[PDB]
């Protein structure tokens, strides 16, 4: 709603989305309208219309009169298509990265952080039409607070087996597993663990009685065997 | 030498000292304005890139050592099954070496210090470059009989002179609509560096890039670490 | 042409002015009756030099003409009579008779008027004075405005400062990013929490609207002596053809490609079918009905595409495309359209229209 | 001395099987490469008036049958400026605690 | 890891069924299974002692 009420600041604004829409709409307007008008110029010449010239002078030197305004004439179309370039060369670039942006935030969620749409988790974005384009409205996730934990490295169970997380993403802290990049606190499991042939002094120190406290789904094969 | 040498036009308009070449140009209505950031703001961001990648939470109490944010990047590509501490040393030990080697350079090829010299070199002299040749134009008469208005319109009835000024006129007018069309095209070069720039800082520095070959050239990346730099960023990835 | 703020407006020849810094010039002396300054070598023995000092004067210097105001400095060159910058421009000259140095500088100064909510809020120049409040004193330039106050809300950025709209100045402030967490095996950290979920909006142009200039008409304007003259230069007209087409071909291929829609998703697009449970998106979609026109059904463009179409569109529709059917009839005096077809100027229909890509952020959606 | 750039030999990168021999890197070494990046550009802004009239008050008069040129010169290069400020300076975020 | 040498000891949740055998897959049994991983459990053996 707040979108809607802002079309009636800065960078990945609605007020500089709207600014960049007024400039492509005025600007292919402006570049006709200066072709045009350098018809009106005489280039050091008689007159800027060339029957004028022609009627008015010999064929000799009316040659050398119609010579400024072939070559003034054709220099201000030359300045004309030169300036058209570097448009398409811009579009060119612009309609490549909405092609990327299409095939990789709206299409499918974007592991890269920071492309659809500035800083934040990226969770779906939407498309609108806009003049000679597309407006698209980028849906980030903002957190609010921040939830302070100890990250543990991993577990030392009986100092004799070292046993820690395997996904890179994925933090044990305090015992919960959970996301790095949204607070989902989960008790672990055993599939989230991976043996370690050496342990290291940062390691949380167990004992095998203890561990199953600490991982609920952990099977004692042995102690199961004692019983 | 520094940034602040950027000339002021307060004691342009004074007139109680011959004019220099910024004032001799701002007479001729060509006001160079400041930079948008200057290296304070600039060296101020790439600091604030650097001390980053090693917090570790929301408040300053959560700072880590490197060596922990290293060893995080390196889980992330790959899962360290043998943490010795001389795995880590070597690592160190190589940044350590490579970092002064840069800092000897700076005392070949594309991604190697030389060309970044090349390319900030380039950056610093392009500028004035446009804008003298801009300030030359004045001094040519475009096939009139001066190149001073004031000149002709002395020299000369007001209906022929009409016709000389108008000769320079369109000259003058032809040479500042070149200097707008290369300006226009060193914007568009700058403004692709910089949504690059933006799009390194943010898979590069900010995070560890899964992409290959995007942060430096081939091999595995770890992580990048950005200076500041004449009108721009100094990646090290 | 009187309010300078109307003075500016003449200037750009329009009645509104978008936001922005507009050049400006000085405001010289309204009575000019400006005093005859001439300074020459003495000849035969006689001298018939004078000048007038800190005064706006038509002056010739050592054949140097201009306007411009003489003030004594306090240089003191050795060489030479009178000095200019490396383009030949009088910069000084010397009292010849005792040596002093005079500085010749223009009498009006270019200046950077701030046109923001349709009034000239402040001015940046290189002079103290002028008819405002105040002049706050920035390191490379005056700034006159009618508010010294500090600048929280830059309206309108320009270079290293920012405006707001009631006139006051002052510097970009460095804004606060999100703040991203950096991995970590063990201590301290933050998981971040209680996400809320904010749009951000972009922009994407993605095609011009094609122009085809025939150079023979444009330039020998249908003369048949000058299409002799102009075949003489080969193919200048021939690959200014050439480059117009070949950008409009390969921006239309490109776009035709690119915009892929599927009907399945054109179903489901609909206010009817889509159901965002909790997710308001009236705004986003369009209607569709059965149209009386030919029978054909349309689905009109979203709120916001209506809002992003007409408040902008300077015409208000994208079917106001002219058409050039009528422009050969010659039965009425011709338009802008026409005028400039008659020129060789032939602007062609964009390669979508906005029902297309409408359809297309539909299909998406 | 002149001679042909030779052809620079390449980091091996191994491409994914499924079996028979492979080959794993190991003991790898930190290098750093450095890439020099342009954010903006000074900008200019160019009285157009006083440029070309060189502030003569009668070549004005014949400079405003030129309508729109002049106007936009101006109205490019300020525009170009202005749309590099806002660029720069919604990118520079600075978080004080990580400073 | 195919980026970098960290061996490791296989475990039971690093594998996954599949419905049919290939020819270029390692012939086992159930003996051989705990040395090669030793994460896994034979129920049966464990049930029946
Ligand atoms: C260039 O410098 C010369 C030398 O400074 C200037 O000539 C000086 O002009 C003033 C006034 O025109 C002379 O003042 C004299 O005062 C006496 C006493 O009141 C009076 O009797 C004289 O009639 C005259 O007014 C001054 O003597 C004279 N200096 C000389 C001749 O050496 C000159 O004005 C400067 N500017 C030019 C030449 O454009
Ligand atoms: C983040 O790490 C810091 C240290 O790296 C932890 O700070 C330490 O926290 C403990 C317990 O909160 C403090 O112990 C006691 O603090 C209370 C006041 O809160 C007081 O009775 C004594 O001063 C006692 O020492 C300890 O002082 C403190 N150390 C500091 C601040 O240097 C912090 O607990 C960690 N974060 C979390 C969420 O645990
Ligand atoms: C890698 O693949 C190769 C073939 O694809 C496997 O065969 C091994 O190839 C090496 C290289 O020739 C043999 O080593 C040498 O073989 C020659 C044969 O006359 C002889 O001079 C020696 O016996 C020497 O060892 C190796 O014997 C051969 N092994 C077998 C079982 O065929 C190889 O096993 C694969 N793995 C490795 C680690 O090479
Ligand atoms: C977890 O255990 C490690 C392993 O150290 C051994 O076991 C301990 C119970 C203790 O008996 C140590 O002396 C044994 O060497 C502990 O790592 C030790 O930490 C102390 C701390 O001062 C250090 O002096 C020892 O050198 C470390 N031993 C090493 C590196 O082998 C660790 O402190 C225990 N606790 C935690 C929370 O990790
Ligand atoms: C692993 O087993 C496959 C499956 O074949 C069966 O199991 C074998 C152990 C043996 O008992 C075969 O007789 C069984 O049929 C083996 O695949 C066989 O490969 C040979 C060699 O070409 C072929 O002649 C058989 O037809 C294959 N049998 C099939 C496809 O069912 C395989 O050789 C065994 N060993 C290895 C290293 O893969
Ligand atoms: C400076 O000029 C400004 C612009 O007018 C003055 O500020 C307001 O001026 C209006 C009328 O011009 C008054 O009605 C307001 O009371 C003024 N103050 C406000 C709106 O806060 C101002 O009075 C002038 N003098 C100063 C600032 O000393
Ligand atoms: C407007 O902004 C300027 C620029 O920051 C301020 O100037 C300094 O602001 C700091 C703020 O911490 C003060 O400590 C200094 O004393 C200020 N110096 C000067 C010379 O002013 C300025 O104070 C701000 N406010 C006004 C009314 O100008
Ligand atoms: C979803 O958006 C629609 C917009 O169409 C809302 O409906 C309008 O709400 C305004 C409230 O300011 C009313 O004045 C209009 O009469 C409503 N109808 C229109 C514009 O057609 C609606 O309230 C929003 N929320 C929902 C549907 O839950
Ligand atoms: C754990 O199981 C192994 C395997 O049978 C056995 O050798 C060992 O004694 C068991 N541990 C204890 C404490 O009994
Ligand atoms: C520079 O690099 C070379 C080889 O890469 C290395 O031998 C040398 O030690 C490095 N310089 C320093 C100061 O370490
Ligand atoms: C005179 O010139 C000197 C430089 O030579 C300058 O510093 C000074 O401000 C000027 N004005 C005086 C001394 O009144
Ligand atoms: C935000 O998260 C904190 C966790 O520390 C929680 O206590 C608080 O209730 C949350 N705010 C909500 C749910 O509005
Ligand atoms: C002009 O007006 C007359 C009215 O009798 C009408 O018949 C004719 O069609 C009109 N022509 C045009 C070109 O409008
Ligand atoms: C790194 O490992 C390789 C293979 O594992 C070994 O050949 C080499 O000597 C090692 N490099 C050292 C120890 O510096
Ligand atoms: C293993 O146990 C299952 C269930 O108890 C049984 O169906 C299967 O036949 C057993 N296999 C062997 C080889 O004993």
């Amino acid at each position: 709603g707040n979108i809607t009420s802002a079309f009636e600041r800065g960078l990945n604004t609605v007020a500089h989305a709207l600014t960049k829409v007024q400039e492509v709409v005025n600007s292919q307007g402006a570049a006709l309208t200066q072709l045009t008008v350098q018809l009106q110029h005489n280039f050091q010449a008689i007159s800027s219309s060339i029957d004028d010239i022609y009627s008015r002078l010999d064929p000799p030197s009316a040659d050398v009169q119609v010579d400024r305004l072939i070559t003034g004439r054709l220099s201000a179309l030359n300045a004309f298509v030169a300036q058209t370039l570097t448009k398409y060369t811009e579009v060119q670039a612009s309609r490549k990265l909405a092609q990327q942006k299409v095939n990789e935030c709206v299409k499918s969620q974007s592991q890269r952080y920071g492309f659809c749409g500035g800083d934040g988790e990226h969770i779906f974005s939407l498309v609108q039409a806009a003049p000679q384009g597309l407006l698209f409205l980028h849906t980030v996730l903002v957190p609010s607070d921040f939830v302070d934990v100890i990250a543990i490295a991993g577990l030392c169970v009986n100092d004799e087996i070292a046993l820690t997380l395997r996904e890179p993403g994925l933090v044990l802290f305090t015992y919960f597993v959970s996301s790095r990049r949204m607070f989902e606190p989960r008790k672990p499991t055993v599939s989230d663990f991976v043996q370690i042939e050496s342990c290291v002094v940062t390691y949380v120190n167990l004992t095998r009685d203890q561990l199953p406290d600490v991982i609920p789904d952990y099977i004692d094969v042995n102690k199961t065997r004692d019983e | 030498g520094l940034g602040t040498v950027d000339e002021d036009y307060k004691r342009c308009s004074n007139g109680r000292s011959v004019a220099d070449l910024v004032c001799a140009q701002y007479y001729s209505g060509v006001m160079v304005l400041p930079g948008v950031v200057d290296a304070e703001k600039l060296h101020m961001y790439s600091a604030s890139l650097i001390g980053g990648m090693v917090l570790g939470g929301f408040t300053a109490a959560a700072a880590l050592p490197f060596s922990y944010a290293v060893q995080a990047r390196l889980n992330y590509l790959a899962l360290q099954t043998d943490v010795l501490q001389r795995n880590q040393q070597l690592l160190a030990e190589s940044f350590n070496s490579a970092i002064g080697n840069i800092t000897s350079a700076f005392e070949r090829g594309l991604n190697t210090v030389a060309h970044a010299l090349t390319k900030v070199q380039e950056v610093v002299n392009s500028q004035g470059a446009a804008l003298t040749q801009l300030t030359v134009q004045l001094q040519h008469n475009f096939q009139a009989i001066s190149s001073s208005i004031d000149d002709i319109y002395s020299r000369l009835d007001p209906p022929s002179a009409d016709v000389q000024v108008d000769r320079l006129i369109t000259g003058r007018l032809s040479a500042l609509n070149a200097f707008v069309a290369q300006t226009l095209t060193k914007y568009t070069e700058v403004q692709a560096s910089r949504k690059l720039a933006q799009q390194k800082v943010n898979e590069c520095v900010k995070s560890q890039s899964q992409r290959y070959g995007f942060c430096g050239g081939d091999g595995e990346h770890i992580f990048s670490l950005v200076q500041a730099a004449p009108q721009g960023l100094l990646f090290l990835h | 042409c009187d309010d300078p703020v109307s003075q500016l407006k003449c200037s750009q020849v329009a009645f509104d002015l978008d936001d922005g810094f507009y050049p400006f010039s000085s405001r010289n002396l309204l009575s000019h009756e400006q005093p005859i300054s001439f300074v020459t070598l003495p000849s035969f023995v006689t001298d018939v030099s004078f000048m007038t000092l800190d005064v706006c004067t038509k002056y010739t210097i050592y054949g140097f003409k201009g306007e411009g105001i003489i003030t004594l400095t306090n240089s003191s060159f050795l060489a030479g009579v009178y000095y200019t910058s490396d383009s030949g421009q009088l910069l000084a000259f010397k009292n010849v008779t005792s040596g002093a140095v005079y500085s010749v500088t223009p009498c009006s100064f270019s200046e950077q008027a701030a046109y923001v909510d349709d009034d000239i809020v402040g001015v940046i120049s290189s002079l103290s004075s002028s008819t405002f409040n105040s002049t706050r004193e920035l390191p490379g330039f005056f700034y006159h405005s009618n508010d010294g106050s500090n600048c929280t809300e830059p309206v309108l950025v320009y270079s290293n400062i920012g405006v707001c709209k009631s006139g006051s100045i002052g510097y970009v402030p460095s804004q606060s990013g999100q703040v991203k967490i950096a991995p970590t095996v063990t201590g301290n950290i933050s998981i971040p929490t209680n996400f809320s979920m904010s749009i951000r909006t972009e922009y994407l142009q993605l095609y011009n609207t094609p122009v085809s200039v025939d150079c023979a008409t444009y330039v020998c304007n249908g003369n048949s002596r000058c299409k002799q003259l102009l075949t003489q230069y080969t193919a200048a007209c021939k690959t200014i053809e050439s480059a117009l087409q070949l950008s409009a071909r390969l921006e239309s291929v490109e776009v035709n490609s690119m915009l892929t829609i599927s009907e399945e998703a054109l179903q489901l697009a609909t206010i009817s079918s889509f159901n965002g449970d909790g997710y308001n998106f009236t705004n986003v979609l369009g209607v569709s009905v059965y149209d009386p026109a030919r029978g054909r059904v349309v689905q009109k463009r979203s709120f916001i595409e209506d809002l992003l179409f007409n408040k902008v569109v300077t015409n208000g529709l994208g079917t106001v495309d002219e058409d050039y059917k009528r422009c050969s009839n010659g039965r009425s005096v011709a338009d802008l359209v026409c005028a400039q077809y008659y020129s060789g100027v032939m602007v062609l229909p964009g390669v979508v229209d906005a029902e297309k890509l409408h359809m297309y952020s539909a299909s998406l959606i």
